[PDB]
DNA sequence: TAATAATAGTTTTTAGTTTATTGGG
DNA sequence: GCTAATAAACTAAAAACTATTATTATG
């Protein structure tokens, strides 16, 4: 879907070292962000595991104090806080992960940084 | 802060810079490639924080986002790296520029709307705080536009657009056996009367090595001097002349070369626990009594005045000893940010110390929790040069003024006079030795040797530049030109058997 | 103290010398030694430091392991003190 | 319903260490 | 003939400098 293949876009559009992917990157992020912010009760589910892949992909694959990875970061972040808003305790599965994440993510060069 | 610095390199591909009248001197392109080796090696040294890039016009093949034929960038804008200065020597040398003819494609038209087009493209890609935007070509012929009309109209009015958005093109001097030919097609097509068969125009500064952080305009504080308690007046304090330092090492690791970061932590010897600052206690231990204090009492017991300076008074030039000497000075300008109107009491009260040649001594306090020490402000008049720029800045010299516990004590030395002859000895000896110095005359070779090294091994050199110490001095050169007069002197005051060495 | 050295002009003529600090800025020559806050004892908070790397959850970079570098440019090059 | 205002992010000293190194006896 | 600081280089650490960005204000 439009969530899948942007993912799977993102997850490509990282692939060459220079800011412009970066750009592109958090520009999809955005897309994604108005776009799945109003789901009707469907579209959410599959965006739970869009963003366990998404989560963790970029967990593994950005990995990196580039700037570029920076935003995008940034922003994947106020979307999951704005989504978790009002989400339910439904993406509890993923929580822990994500807590296995979060300060895996900070302490690591987001520390750094 | 203010803008920053762009340039743009355009080299011609095609034959006039692959070949030359006499082979034993460099070639058109290999010379502007060692030119822009050394501007980019200065730049390194200077302000890597701006952005240079690499392109080329007039190759058979052709390599841009604007995909323009003929047009190949080669480097885009970016901070100079020694992968830059290695990519381009591989192209270095009578091999080099064979090797770029063979992946390389060089002799073919162009349009200079084209390369215009293109760098403002490359130029519009900086999204940072930029002041200057220059841009050199390497050519050695005005003619290539000129044989088509149609092509130097559209290529001068670009150009004239160009200079017009802040675009400053400069001129390269190109050697051309038959003329470089300017007047003809570019002081008309160029921002700024020999036919220049040569090409140096300041290609010698260009390839000249520069070592020199030059650091930014920047204030160092804008402290707020108070006359006496609430007349106060805001001033600009700077160094003219600051000590420049090697910069810090990068800790990093042997097996990857990464930099790892350092955390550095306090703790407990008895359980080793991870403790806190509150944990921490201040002590001191005088003769067999220890005290305990903390850290904020520290710096209270250094607080006494706000930040600022306090007027003490005024004092003639004359009644300050030559040799009382504490730290480098500073400089004092007007600041019109906090305090509006102090530029004309600033006038006003440099005319009026100048005529009066006092001094103002103040009470300064650089900061919360600092000392207060003593300065002294004399007057900084203004001076130009013959080209009427400015070689002393208008102000004021702020110098320090050592305490009395700041001075030490000396065993007492007598005094021993010497025969008025003795004197003439000295005189003509200096005479042989006199020349004019000036503040521009002597660097530090240790830094100049680190810096060579550290190229060196960059570019893995099999061997580094030597630094030439200009503080060693030349004792043949100077026995030579006194000769007698050492050893007339040596019979005049030392004994025959006692030499200066015992 | 004196600083016993010489003065050198060219290779012919040296005299040796005897240099004194004048001026000199004054530091304070007791240094603010910390301690426990409950027994007051340096011996009891004793002091360490930890280069760990910068990722893979801060694995520990030996001691010895770091080495120092250098800025250069845009890039940074490994350059021991050796 | 949409404008302003402290505000943290890179340099740069500089106080307190840490190095062995000459200078002696 | 019996050991003796020392400024340099090294840190931490603290402030000034641009450079932004919620925030009511009003509706």
């Amino acid at each position: 879907c439009s969530l899948l293949r942007l993912q799977e876009t993102l997850s490509a559009a990282d692939r060459c070292g220079a800011a412009l992917a970066g750009h592109q990157l958090i520009r999809g992020l955005g897309q994604e962000c108005v776009l799945s912010s109003s789901p009707a009760v469907l579209a959410l589910q599959t965006s739970l595991v869009f963003s366990r892949d998404f989560g963790l992909l970029v967990f593994v694959r950005k990995s990196l104090n580039s700037i570029e990875f920076r935003e995008c970061r940034e922003e994947i972040l106020k979307f999951l806080c704005i989504f978790l808003e009002k989400m339910g305790q439904k993406i509890a599965p993923y929580s822990v992960e994500i807590k296995n994440t979060c300060t895996s993510v900070y302490t690591k060069d987001r520390a750094a940084k | 802060y203010s803008g920053r610095d762009s340039l743009i390199f355009l080299v011609d591909a095609s034959k006039a810079m692959f070949e030359s009248q006499s082979e034993d001197e460099l070639t058109p392109f290999d010379m502007s490639i060692q030119c822009i080796q050394s501007v980019y090696i200065s730049k390194i040294i200077s302000s890597d924080r701006d952005l240079l890039a690499v392109v080329f016009y007039g190759t058979e093949k052709d390599k841009n986002s604007v995909n323009f034929k003929n047009i190949y960038v080669l480097q885009e804008l970016d901070n100079p790296g020694a992968k830059r200065i290695l990519e381009l020597d591989q192209f270095k040398g009578q091999q080099g520029q064979k090797r770029f003819q063979d992946m390389m494609g060089h002799g073919s038209d162009y349009s200079l709307s084209e390369v215009l087009w293109v760098c403002a493209n490359l130029f519009s890609d900086v999204q940072f705080k930029m002041s200057h935007k220059r841009i050199m070509l390497f050519t050695n012929e005005d003619n290539p536009h000129g044989n088509d009309s149609a092509k130097a109209s559209r290529a001068r009015t670009k150009a004239g657009d160009l200079r017009d958005t802040g675009i400053f093109l400069d001129l390269m001097h190109l050697k051309k056996p038959g003329g470089f030919d300017i007047s003809l097609f570019y002081r008309d097509i160029i921002s700024i009367l020999r036919v220049h068969f040569e090409e140096s125009s300041k290609l010698e500064d260009l390839l000249r090595k520069v070592r020199a952080k030059e650091t930014r305009k920047r204030a160092l504080s804008r402290l707020k001097l108070k006359l006496n308690k609430d007349i106060v007046i805001s001033v600009g304090i700077y160094n003219l002349v600051q000590k420049a330092l090697k910069p810090p090492p990068i800790k990093l690791y042997r097996e990857t070369n990464e930099p790892v970061k350092t955390k550095t932590r306090t703790f407990n010897t008895s359980t080793g626990g991870l403790l806190l600052p509150s944990d921490t206690k201040r002590s001191q231990i005088y003769g067999s009594r220890q005290i305990i204090l903390e850290k904020e009492e520290t710096e209270e017991l250094k607080r006494f005045d706000d930040p600022g300076l306090m007027l003490m008074g005024f004092k003639p030039l004359v009644l300050l000893k030559k040799h009382h000497y504490l730290r480098p000075s500073l400089f004092v300008y007007p600041e019109e940010s906090l305090v509006i109107g102090s530029s004309t009491l600033f006038s006003a009260l440099l005319i009026k110390c100048l005529e009066k040649e006092v001094a103002a001594l103040c009470r300064y306090t650089p900061r919360r929790n600092i000392p207060p020490y003593f300065v002294a402000l004399v007057p900084q008049e203004e001076e130009l040069d013959d080209q009427k720029i400015q070689v002393t800045p208008p102000g004021f010299q702020l110098v320090f003024l050592p305490f009395a516990d700041d001075k030490r004590k000396m065993p007492f030395t007598e005094k021993i006079m010497a025969t008025p002859e003795q004197v003439g000895k000295m005189k003509a000896i200096v005479e042989k030795l006199r020349f004019t110095y000036r503040s521009d005359s002597f660097e530090n070779p240790v830094l100049q040797q680190h810096f060579r090294n550290l190229e060196a091994l960059a570019l893995d050199l099999m061997e580094p530049e030597q630094a030439v110490d200009l503080t060693l001095p030349k004792v043949e050169a100077m026995n030579k030109r006194l000769g007698s007069l050492v050893d007339e002197f040596k019979e005049l005051v030392y004994p025959p058997d006692y030499n200066p060495e015992g | 103290i004196h600083w016993p050295c010489r003065l050198t002009i060219g290779s012919n003529l040296s005299i040796r010398i005897a240099a004194y600090k004048s001026i000199l800025q004054e530091r304070v020559k007791k240094t603010w030694t910390v301690v426990d806050a409950k027994t007051l004892k340096k011996e009891d908070i004793q002091k360490e430091t930890v280069y760990c790397l910068n990722d893979d959850d801060e694995t520990e970079v030996l001691k010895e392991d770091i080495i120092q570098g250098f800025r250069y440019g845009s890039d940074i090059v490994p350059f021991s003190k050796v």
